[PDB]
């Protein structure tokens, strides 16, 4: 019957919006953890150089 | 100055057979200048591929007059007997002429334009001379002198 219709056509949005709203809940994580990496990579680099100078300086010395 | 001196801790010959060498020559310096320069040497490790030779402003005018001379002839020394590719910073060779200039006065001289030595060209000519390829090309001396704008 019309209306259950109606009803049936809600409960289909409000899983569109909950599939978009966790399809984004993960594109939030993945930018985070692509951060994250990258937040961590460029430092394991810096300690290089200021390792590969202190080191140098202390073979000089 | 700031230039020179980085110019002194970081130049190299990139893949040469030959070695690398630094002369710098710092001419009328105040004492605190080079306390900097000796402190600057010593503690990034430049001064292992280095002499240094520093002229302070209360030093006797002759001694300044010989310091660019010194320098030049330790180069030369490096590179021809040694094989060496030598760097030579001499700053600042205003300073050296003002006390160069200084004496031609007491040394019985019509003065030349600007009040300097009639003689500015051919005693400078001496310095700028002593550059260039050695023989057996296993060596070289590269001169970076500072020439600041008296009065801008």
């Amino acid at each position: 019957k019309l209306e259950a219709i109606l009803s049936q056509e809600v409960e289909a949005e409000i899983q569109a919006l909950l599939q978009e709203a966790e399809a984004k809940a993960e594109a939030v994580k993945r930018e985070a953890e692509e951060k994250a990496k990258a937040l961590l990579q460029a430092r394991e680099r810096a300690l290089e150089a200021q390792y590969r100078a202190a080191l140098r300086r202390a073979e000089s010395a | 100055n700031e230039i020179a001196a980085q110019i002194a801790r970081q130049a190299t010959v990139r893949p040469k057979e030959e070695p690398f060498a630094v002369v710098f020559a710092a001419m009328g310096i105040t004492q605190r200048e080079l306390s900097y320069f000796i402190q600057e040497f010593e503690r990034t490790g430049a001064l292992s591929r280095s002499v240094l030779f520093l002229n302070k402003a209360d030093d006797p005018t002759i001694e300044r007059i010989l310091t660019p001379r010194m320098a030049l002839t330790v180069a030369e020394y490096l590179a021809f007997e040694h094989d060496y590719h030598v760097l030579v910073i001499l700053t600042d060779m205003t300073n050296y002429c003002e006390a160069l200039r200084e004496i031609g006065a007491a040394r019985e001289e019509i003065p030349g334009r600007r009040g300097y030595p009639g003689y500015m060209y051919t005693d400078l000519a001496t310095i700028y001379e002593r550059a260039g390829v050695v023989e057996g090309k296993k060596g070289s001396v590269t001169q970076i002198p500072i020439l600041s704008m008296p009065d801008d």
